[PDB]
RNA sequence: GAAUGUAGUAUGCGGUCCUUGCGGCUGAGA
């Protein structure tokens, strides 16, 4: 039912909260993770919700370029509807129906849920590069085999959509094991002479294997070419350390951000009784990749531009590639803006 | 919360919750009030053939008292605050 | 700490001696103290008789036994105004009536306290830091050398007699020279009546009391 | 051995501490204000700096000498000051907790098996340093909940 | 998210952005993030005095709104006459935030889901990093990571503001320097020697003008001719360029450590454990932060606030060349910056 | 889609109280919310939370297979064994929806028909 | 199994704050004067640095500069307490800035080869930072322990 | 016997307030 599947990197500038509130805990605002591994993670429900709605604020301010040309959802609507359409428009002025574009790409309107559904299907973003402090070096970006061998697996259910060959042939050559006490990183965290780093509170023995990181390095220029959200990959090469599945599992629970905020009483100058409450976020440049698995237009009557998947396709890529967005909420105090760079694979 | 809660710490927690999810004091304190009257009275269903604290809990008496000495007084608090939150979601959902 | 076993502070820019708005507070609200022991001392003593005898036990559980040593001097009475306006801030209410002379104008116990703050209300009046005028930093000189001589220093550390032997060891510590001007500052947050108050009593302080280390020896005195 | 009969044992062994501690220090709110707030501020200091740096950071506020670091051996009541007090109160239940649980009766008797937790922090892997802090956080959440519940300040 | 402006931060004091969530060597640490170290000062620190500062303003009818003065008494009633006088008794009595900066910053914690803010106050992040050398008394230091992570803000605001002239500014930087080289002006260069000393290290000088001359333009179009109290070209060869590694070096041990003692008058000394140590920022430090304007979200918005542009000018007209407090000491003459409002 | 080696290290059989009370509280409980850009804060009774199976759960469900009825059917579907290979050949690693939160990334799961 | 470089520090700081209290258990000028010192190294190795708070850690030692081998000093050679109490901190700093908890241990030491101190002479920057900080670390950990168990003046 | 769709745990909140790096020491001995 899905014929085309767009990944969707996502590179955090800012702290990261995507608020939990399904949890039994008063110590702090937890960020949401997958309950059976404990990685941080953001629900497909939260990503599509502020997808959907940077869509629809282009739509109606016309800046969404569809095949290179301009898109005019009023006319268009004329076009698509003629009769009623008139009433149709009344209802988007009313901020009770959402533009066409948006209907067909990510769903009608809450009012409209029985028409029809979207075309894309918002996957889950999962880690893929968590930043740890090291001892040389400012930080490090950190994976494991798990998360390889996760993203090994998302290329299968993009290989089987699309029935092509070379994608499960990208990483099919990936087999890297990890003691506890090893790592392989890269040269801008080796200590001098000692063939160590350390990560955080941790003393890792390097191991000596290079095609781990080269081949680990170019698959992300597949997706995301050359420009690594705004740096050359190269230089951001040297800074990537594997370390072993239990030990990327601790920085992943203790090396989030904690952040004890408080409000004061105006009046007094001091804090106000009872006014604090902490916080966890998201380490800013955390690199995290979607799966957005789009189909063909369920809603009948839509323009040639938007005929199949690849039509929808370009409008995603188009519109997304380079943006930035606010995922999870704390946009007042300038919280949760990410990089966003879409891209096929080959 | 209702699964791994008894008797002694009962006021205590119900108390915590209202004063950290009402507006003022007086509305929690209410709250804790009509939450410790209201939910003595809710019948139970234990996997023994027990109707005796039903008996009791029907007419409003020494059940308390007798809830010490009763041997299994940890379900039956438990069973009863689970039915009382039932009932009032019930009821909020029939206002709501 | 430093590795001369003396410092002296030094800004960490330019490395021009100066004094914390923190030392100014503090020497403040001090000079406020003693002012209010020796006006008030016996007074409030008999209004606060309780804090007092707590006070008075906390020294004996210190200092070896002393259970009613508890000398009812200056000392006692500044300890006492100390833990008042420390830990104790809600009890002065009933002294904030009183008025100490400072200077020329009188100032308010309340006005000190609000002056200074609490735990539970912050002080209505900032304290800048102090720094020399540079328009007198070429001409004469802003640093100095001092010395120290102690001689009887094995006296006064490992209990020896005293008397004409112990040679003494000296070494040496950086202080501004006398006659250097500085520029203080302070701010109010809501009524200026309460800064000029801050302001001639910190005047006081610093022409009476004085600031720094040797502050019992003369040291750290200014003049108009 | 599930995680209810767990949070059942969590819950009664917090509300016995807090219920001891209000109990015997009811006169004096100082103690009681103060030992609220460090137990609303332990979790956090163990989740940037870790168990065994919280645990150190507890057992410096004794204003006595220890002859060795043990729980068993601490006596709150000695101190003088509010702070002092709540810092051995807090440490004595922490460590507890960690080293007996509910007693040996209950289903949970704790994770060093008896150790002092410190000691366990020092000899002991970092995978069990990390469940001892999961099981510290957690008892701690309960014991901030019944705090905040009875203690005044 | 329709305009942004920056926001510049030079501290003129000592300022000790509280963290109170950690304990360290040297006490009372500084707010920075865990993992790279460099000093921040989190937006929710930041929105607060602003917010602050901002109700003082209006509470005093100080703001200048369209070169015009704002009577929020009046601008209330006339705006909400059904509940012009309940409306004022909840801010009378500081239940509520008064008008302008609950449409400004948001609703206080009282009305919490009227609706949202229209101010996005983004994270302080370090920029230029004061440290001590030989000449040059102390060198604005700054590391291809800051510049990295200004060029992506850069992005940012040009998204926002969809100018792509503004996105090319500083896109013309790349520099690779080893720990040992730096690209510094002539001020801290040794006469005679092509090497610098910045406060513990001797780093050869790596030469290439335009990287300073980049950012220097970058800092003159950010804040104007006028860099806080002194010309841009009088500091342009004071600014240092360091290795990622040596910048967090720096900020981690260069930050001032003051020592505090409590004096009791009983003895005369320092209480029993009267003594603690406070991290500060070094003076002369330069932070800035982007604050993102959105539309104002309220119900019967006032003609002079209606959009985006109308907030952001008087943004910019109450919150330059004027001087606020970050963090806490504040009666002891610590935290006070001097702000700059500046637009791309 | 993984070694099989890497799976038989990770098996932990325990007991029933155990493994019910697992699956009664070990499933993720997601809290969802929907916000209206009138005012950007959320909807007043627009909250509920709704719970999902975890990922990496392995289940299995019995296919059972009859001769279909003879309505002049195709010569490739006449007995059980010919509908049966059908079947699992059309099936063995499928990637299928199930449930109701297709749009949000949720109910993707990876078929191995037993051959 | 992997353990976290905080389990060494601990116990290298309880293993030689212990030490200390036994061995000179009578002394208590030097266990005041040692917990002075060390709640006042960390303070002196921010203002001047690592190498300047070794070599005057020496300077009262009266032993001289450039044969400073930390094996080769017998801290309990010295008559004052003072230098017992500056000889005991100058050989636990080195000793954990040069070998850690041991070769077996998680953290071999950092220098692993000569003495910190000429570590520091003929190393670059990045490297001295690095030892500052984990003379940082140990040091707030012994501290924590002295202040804890070591009775103080 | 057969025969879901639509949905951002978000909105508002300053790690602040109160704390003198103080205490003691002959640039002197012939």
């Amino acid at each position: 039912m899905f014929e085309k599947a767009v990944v969707f990197g996502l590179y955090s500038i800012t702290p990261v909260h995507a608020g939990s509130g399904a949890e039994l805990s008063v110590i702090a605002l937890p960020i949401q993770r997958e309950r059976h591994t404990g990685f941080p993670v953001i629900w497909g429900q939260s990503l599509k919700g502020v997808l959907r709605s940077r869509f629809r604020q282009l739509e109606l301010d016309e800046k969404i370029e569809v095949e290179s040309q301009k898109w005019k959802w009023k006319e268009k609507t004329k076009e698509v509807l003629k009769e009623k359409a008139d009433e149709f428009i009344k209802k988007v002025e009313e901020r009770k129906r959402d533009p066409l574009l948006t209907e067909i790409v990510f769903g009608p309107a809450t009012d409209g849920a029985s028409e029809h559904a979207g075309a894309v299907s918002v996957g889950d973003a999962k880690i893929l590069l968590f930043p740890v402090r090291s001892a040389k070096g400012v930080f490090a970006f950190v994976t494991s085999p798990i998360v390889i061998q996760r993203l090994k697996e998302d290329f299968e259910l993009v290989s089987e959509i699309e029935n092509d060959i070379e994608l499960k042939q990208i990483l099919s050559r990936f087999k890297v094991e990890l003691s506890n006490n090893e790592t392989i990183a890269g040269n801008a965290l080796i200590l001098n002479g000692e063939n160590k780093v350390i990560l955080e509170d941790i003393v890792l023995k390097v191991k000596s294997d290079s095609n781990v990181i080269e081949n680990l390095v170019e698959v992300l220029k597949t997706l995301f070419g050359d420009n690594f959200f705004g740096k050359p990959i190269e230089s951001i090469k040297e800074r990537i350390a594997i370390v072993s599945d239990d030990v990327f599992k601790s920085f992943t629970r203790f090396s989030t951000e904690i952040v004890a905020r408080v409000r004061i009483d105006a009046e007094k100058g001091t804090v106000a009784r009872g006014g604090l409450w902490y916080e966890e976020f998201l380490p800013s440049d955390t690199l995290m990749y979607s799966l957005i698995a789009v189909g063909s237009p369920k809603k009948e009557n839509l323009p040639k531009e938007v005929d199949n998947t690849q039509k929808i396709v370009n409008v995603l890529k188009v519109t997304f590639n380079n943006a930035f967005l606010q995922i999870g909420g704390d946009e007042t105090v300038g919280k949760g803006f990410v990089k966003v760079r879409a891209g096929v694979l080959t | 919360f209702a699964d791994v809660i008894s008797k002694e710490f009962l006021h205590q927690l119900v108390k915590y919750e209202a004063v950290r999810h009402s507006i003022d004091k007086n509305l929690a304190e209410e709250f804790q009030s009509v939450f410790a009257r209201g939910h003595q009275g809710v019948r139970v269903e234990l996997e023994g053939n027990d109707e005796e604290i039903n008996k009791y809990i029907s007419d409003g008496a020494n059940l308390e008292t007798f809830l010490d000495k009763y041997e299994k007084a940890v379900d039956v608090i438990r069973k009863q605050v689970r039915g009382f939150l039932n009932l009032v979601k019930i009821l909020y959902e029939s206002i709501r | 700490e430093s590795v001369y076993e003396t410092s002296i502070r030094l800004h960490r820019n330019y490395g021009v001696p100066y004094i914390p708005g923190s030392a100014l507070k503090g020497v403040a609200k001090h000079y406020a103290f003693s002012i209010l022991a020796r006006e008030n001392g016996d007074e409030i003593l008999r209004i606060y008789e309780s804090v007092k005898e707590d006070l008075k036990a906390r020294i004996a559980k210190r200092d070896k036994i002393k259970k009613n040593d508890v000398p009812e001097d200056y000392y006692l009475t500044a300890a006492v105004i100390q833990e008042l306006f420390e830990k104790k801030f809600d009890e002065l209410g009933a002294i904030r009536n009183t008025r100490v002379e400072i200077g020329d104008t009188v100032i308010s116990v309340g006005d000190i306290v609000k002056i200074f703050g609490t735990q539970k209300e912050e002080g209505s009046v900032i304290f800048f830091d102090a720094f020399p005028t540079p328009e007198q930093l070429k001409d004469k000189p802003n640093l100095e050398l001092d010395i120290m001589n102690p001689h009887y220093q094995p006296y006064y550390q490992h209990g020896e007699p005293p008397g004409d032997w112990h040679s003494p060891n000296p070494i040496f510590f950086l202080t501004v020279p006398a006659g250097v001007e500085f520029t203080f500052a302070v701010a109010s947050r809501d009524l200026d009546d309460l800064a000029e108050k801050a302001e001639k009593l910190l005047k006081e302080a610093l022409k009476k009391f004085g600031v720094g280390a040797k502050t019992s020896l003369g040291y750290g005195r200014f003049d108009a | 051995m599930d995680i209810r009969e767990i949070e059942q044992e969590r819950a009664s062994f917090a509300f016995k501490v807090v219920s001891d501690i209000k109990d015997k220090y009811s006169q004096n709110k100082k103690v009681q204000g103060k030992y609220s707030s460090y137990a609303e501020k332990a979790p956090t200091i163990i989740l940037n700096n870790g168990l065994g740096a919280t645990l150190a950071f507890f057992l410096s506020k004794l204003e006595k000498p220890i002859d060795d670091v043990d729980y068993k051996s601490i006596n709150p009541e000695s101190f003088g000051n509010a702070e002092n007090i709540a810092y051995a109160f807090l440490y004595k239940h922490l460590s507890t907790w960690l080293a007996e649980g509910n007693g040996k009766d209950s289903a949970f008797s704790g994770l060093t098996n008896g150790e002092d937790p410190l000691k366990y922090i020092m000899e002991k892997t970092a995978i069990d340093v990390a469940i001892s802090t999961e099981e510290a956080l957690s008892i701690l959440n309960w014991i901030k909940k019944f705090a905040k519940a009875m203690l005044e300040e």
